[PDB]
RNA sequence: CUCUGCU
RNA sequence: AGUAGUAACAAGAG
């Protein structure tokens, strides 16, 4: 009796209980050590997919280039590289042609868009590669040293406070022969300040960092990802923002909508096509991912989608939209940490960073490092190498799921001439088309039709795990179409648990989890209770906040006792204070506050609640009563969540990890702005509600607000004549202050 | 609330935008954040102008309601744009759709039955 | 040759205010210095009509709103109206 | 002897 | 030793 799991499958169907096919109750493969390896293979094999390409130096960086556009058509099945302009415009004109007016729509759009954007738009995002540190950077982090450098270069330019005028500032960085930045060394603090040559800065300003994508799954080896710097990023937000435009008008692009809107969509779409098919014409769809993806979207073919969407267009919009293909054909891609070698028989160990690859011997290495550094060093210039072909885990998205979706409108009977057709969805590099044709012969031509024109436009399906079967079931971006989406509860375990946010915030979370799990992802009442159940344990055994009843020893274990005693309401008490739960499945919208809001003791309610408690702290509006999850796939998403800020809404410790390091100024200057921010608020409190305007300093204003405010506190009688002149000469005194600096 | 039989029937749940709040359906989105800034941030309103009878009137009421409100003004800001500002969400539903019947729409749509239940309080005419 | 005149024949940051006010705006002081030199004199005159005038039984009796950014304005305004209750 | 446990 | 797997930990920086 050999119990298997497996054979389950054998009644139901495996879309219906896809959920077990799923580890997800196990942890993520996490990768250990350097991405060097991983970010070297990446550019070697980008290379090799495009060799027959020409290979050129550019004049300005210096550094080869290769440029696989109009290359040899492809021999072979494997993936190429060789995109043909033609091929790609005439994607584009078609596209236009069968919807009308789509490029001249979101070219105003997005020409509204670039005049109303600015640049703190540019604050969103995480680890944005700083080139000022060679390292990566909380994005409002490296916006701000960026603007710090530009301004004491003599770009000064960007106080408009509009994206448009920072990308000026640049671009006029880029151009500027030389460069200043300051940089912090210990050996004590040194404010150092290091001058950078044009090349120097132009490489660094084209560089793209480097990592490996950590807690992947689905994926047996790891890979490595990239993240742009702050010169790119003001381009790339414009690119992405026309790209999006564009494919909210599109049937067949459905990467903008996300979630419930993604599958409606899809299913929409899905059902359309199986509407306007014939009856007597066979019908089969195509699951499918592109191999090397990624790797093959030249930057060149972007730049020729991004001038031909933006014909007749001013000649300004059209630069504005092409810079971000022309930096990025000419990209360069940072190695990373480097490598670690160790000596067995002196037993020591030590690690050679990546930018003395160029000149290390070869017989540190083991074979695969030795082969793949000997391949990659003629692209190696100051530590990064040079990776014009291919994009690197581009953040074109958008405008890669556009040229999908173009060549996949190229299939309609208009186009295809013949009698077979095919349309279907398209998603950054997953693809699902359904093709229509009289007989299994066409569909097999129609097959091969589209498999051949995308390996024309540079797309290249993933034959090895792709696979065609007759419409009506499919998968795409991990989403399982069995006649019908089919909800697949693992995706979403690991959003199960305590979030550790706070004890207020990861409650609130968790019983959201639990109730839009039920809405969506068909989680049984049943077990829904269990979920509820496993999740207050959980909470409970994190928090230390055990019932106070309970015997179970901790060291919040007193003080949730004696609260305990001192509480005549029970029933009143929060989870996090040694409470019962009363949650249900009645009850799981509604905040623990609230819910227990009646049972609660009149002086607990008011201490639990008391607004001058020091354990609350508030932020800009923008980071209230929300959080960051990351499901197990897909790019993070915001989950707003029901609290009633209490004292339990408090803000864990801040990794000190950096004050023994060299950038601890960093944290410092960090420290002094808040020091001021909070007191502009003190003076301003409407700047944390909607962001504050004006072209004078902080100080001007806020001694400016201080005067008026006593002068109509004054009038009102709030406070006395000797406060109102106490408060005039500090004013005076700060005048004074700012003035002899 | 009241609640009714749990009846077990083959539900049939279709993915469209509802309401989860409702907002104050007077006030567009620019007139509730015209009067948040008026109820929490007087001074910091600028040259904005109260014109519509309802913002008057809400204002007024907030006003009244909040003298003396210790609590930050940031958060009782948040909490004004959440009960003014009408939200709407991509859902698979099979019942009412309105934000009273949304918010509860785990307790009473399930894949296999449908609880019925009537939310208690006044419901919009509309 | 008037800008070097107006430069020359105001109080330092008089002018300072009315450049200040217009780059706000938006507007090149080398070209329209007209409305260079009317915002100046404005800007003055008010200075003048709150000066040396306190209202005591020793404080300003008049608030300069003009010269000021366009918030800052505004907050004093609405500050006022909202303890005197004069309508805004 | 001090600092750090995502920097 | 062992974890682990294409590169690391088996403390690190002063
Ligand atoms: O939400 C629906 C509808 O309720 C479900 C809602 N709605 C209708 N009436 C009210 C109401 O009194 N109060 C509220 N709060 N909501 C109401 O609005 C939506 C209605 O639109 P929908 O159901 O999507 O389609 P339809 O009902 O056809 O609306 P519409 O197409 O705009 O037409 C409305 C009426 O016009 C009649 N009609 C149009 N034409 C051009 C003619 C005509 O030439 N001759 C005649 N005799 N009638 C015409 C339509 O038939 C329909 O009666």
């Amino acid at each position: 009796m050999d119990v298997n799991p497996t054979l389950l499958f054998l009644k139901v169907p495996v879309q219906n209980a896809i959920s077990t096919t799923f580890p997800y109750t196990g942890d993520p493969p996490y990768s250990h050590g350097t991405g060097t390896g991983y970010t070297m293979d990446t550019v070697n094999r980008t290379h090799k997919y495009s060799e027959k390409g020409k290979w050129t130096t550019n004049t300005e960086t210096g550094a080869p280039q290769l440029n696989p556009i109009d290359g040899p058509l492809p021999e072979d099945n494997e993936p190429s590289g060789y995109a043909q302009t033609d091929c790609v415009l005439e994607a584009m004109a078609f596209l236009e042609e069968s919807h009308p007016g789509i490029f001249e729509n979101s070219c105003l759009e997005t020409m509204e868009i670039v005049q109303q954007t600015r640049v703190d738009k540019l604050t969103q995002g995480r680890q944005t590669y700083d080139w000022t540190l060679n390292r990566n950077q909380p994005a409002a982090t490296a916006l701000a040293n960026t603007i710090e450098v530009f301004r004491s270069n003599g770009l000064t330019a960007n106080e408009s406070g509009r994206l448009i005028d920072f990308l000026k500032d640049v671009m006029d960085s880029m151009d500027k022969e030389e460069m200043e930045i300051t940089t912090h060394f210990q050996r004590t603090i040194g404010k150092k300040k290091q001058r950078l040559n044009k090349r120097s800065y132009l490489i660094r300003a084209l560089t793209l960092n480097t990592m490996t994508k950590d807690a992947e799954r689905g994926k047996l080896k790891r890979r490595a990802i990239a993240t742009p710097g702050m010169q790119i990023r003001g381009f790339v937000y414009f690119v992405e923002a026309l790209a999006r435009s564009i494919c909210e008008k599109l049937e067949q692009s459905g990467l903008p909508v996300g979630g419930n809107e993604k599958k409606a969509k899809l299913a929409n779409v899905v059902r359309k096509m199986m509407t306007n098919s014939q009856d007597t014409e066979l019908s089969f769809t195509i699951t499918g991912d592109n191999t090397k993806w990624n790797e093959n979207q030249n930057p060149r073919m972007f730049l020729a989608m991004i001038t031909y969407i933006t014909r007749n267009q001013p000649e300004w919009f059209r630069n504005v939209l092409s810079i971000a293909p022309i930096m990025f054909s000419n990209k360069m891609a940072r190695l990373g940490k480097g490598y670690m070698f160790e000596s067995k028989s002196m037993k020591l160990r030590t690690q050679v960073p990546a930018e003395m690859l160029a000149n290390i011997d070869l017989k540190y290495f083991n074979k695969s490092t030795r082969e793949k550094i000997e391949k990659i060093r003629p692209l190696l210039i100051d530590g990064t190498a040079s990776l014009s072909p291919g994009m690197m885990m581009g953040m074109f998205n958008m405008l890669s799921t556009v040229l999908g979706v173009s060549i996949l409108n190229l299939g309609q009977k208009k186009y295809t001439k013949t009698t077979y057709w095919w349309d279907g969805l398209q998603s950054s590099d997953d693809f699902a088309l359904i093709v229509n044709a009289p007989n299994h012969e066409g569909i097999q031509a129609g097959v091969d039709r589209f498999y051949r024109t995308c390996k024309l436009v540079g797309i290249n399906m993933s034959k090895k795990k792709s696979y065609i079967n007759r419409t009506g079931t499919f998968e795409f971006t991990s989403f399982f179409y069995r006649y019908g989406f089919v909800a697949n509860f693992s995706m979403e375990l690991p959003s199960f648990g305590v979030s550790g946010i706070n004890e207020s915030a990861d409650m609130s979370v968790g019983v959201t989890v639990i109730k839009n799990n039920m809405i969506n992802n068909d989680l049984g009442p049943a077990t829904a209770q269990m979920a509820l159940q496993l999740f207050i344990k959980d909470y409970r055994y994190t928090y230390r906040c055990h019932r106070g009843d309970t015997q179970i020893q901790t060291r919040r274990a007193f003080e949730l006792k004696k609260l305990w005693e001192q509480t005549r309401s029970k029933a009143g008490l929060l989870v996090s204070d040694g409470g019962p739960n009363l949650y249900n499945i009645r009850n799981l919208h509604i905040p623990e506050v609230c819910l227990k809001w009646e049972l609660m003791d009149e002086d607990y309610q008011g201490r639990l609640c008391n607004p001058m408690n020091p354990f609350v702290s508030h932020k800009e509006i923008d980071s209230v009563n929300n959080a960051v999850v990351m499901p197990a796939h897909g790019p993070a998403k915001s989950m707003e969540y029901d609290a009633v800020a209490t004292t339990h809404s408090w803000i864990p410790k801040r990794n000190r990890s950096i004050l023994n390091t060299s950038q601890r100024g960093i944290l410092e200057d960090e420290q002094m702005y808040q020091k001021c921010c909070n007191l502009f608020e003190k003076f301003f409190p409407s700047s944390s509600y909607r962001r504050p305007v004006g072209i004078s300093s902080m100080v001007e204003a806020m001694v400016s607000r201080a005067r008026i405010d006593a002068r109509i506190d004054f009038e009102s009688g709030r406070i006395k004549k000797e406060e109102f002149a106490e408060i005039m000469k500090i004013c005076s005194t700060i005048e004074e202050l700012r003035r002899q600096k | 609330g009241t609640f009714g039989p749990v009846h077990f029937r083959n539900q049939v749940k279709i993915r469209r935008r509802v309401d989860i709040n409702p907002g104050h359906a007077d006030l567009s989105a620019k007139e509730a954040q015209d009067v948040i800034m008026e109820v929490v941030f007087p001074n910091e309103v600028g040259a904005r102008i109260l014109t519509s009878e309802s913002q008057l009137t809400i204002t007024k009421e907030k006003k009244k309601e909040l003298q003396d409100c210790k609590i930050a003004p940031l958060m009782v800001a948040y909490m004004l744009e959440r009960e003014l500002v009408r939200k709407t969400r991509f859902l698979p539903v099979a019942g009412g759709t309105s934000s009273v019947y949304i918010e509860v729409l785990h307790l009473t749509q399930g894949t296999c039955w449908e609880q019925m239940y009537t939310p208690g309080g006044e419901v919009r005419n509309d | 040759g008037m800008e070097d005149f107006v430069r020359q024949c105001f109080n330092p940051m008089i002018v300072e205010l009315a450049e200040k006010a217009m780059k706000e705006y938006g507007e090149d002081p080398k070209i329209e210095t007209n409305k260079f030199a009317s915002i100046c004199t404005h800007l003055e005159v008010c200075f003048m009509y709150s000066d040396f005038h306190f209202i005591d039984e020793l404080k300003h009796r008049f608030e300069i709103i003009e010269g000021r950014d366009r918030t800052m304005a505004w907050t004093v305004v609405n500050s006022i109206c909202n303890t005197t209750g004069v309508e805004k």
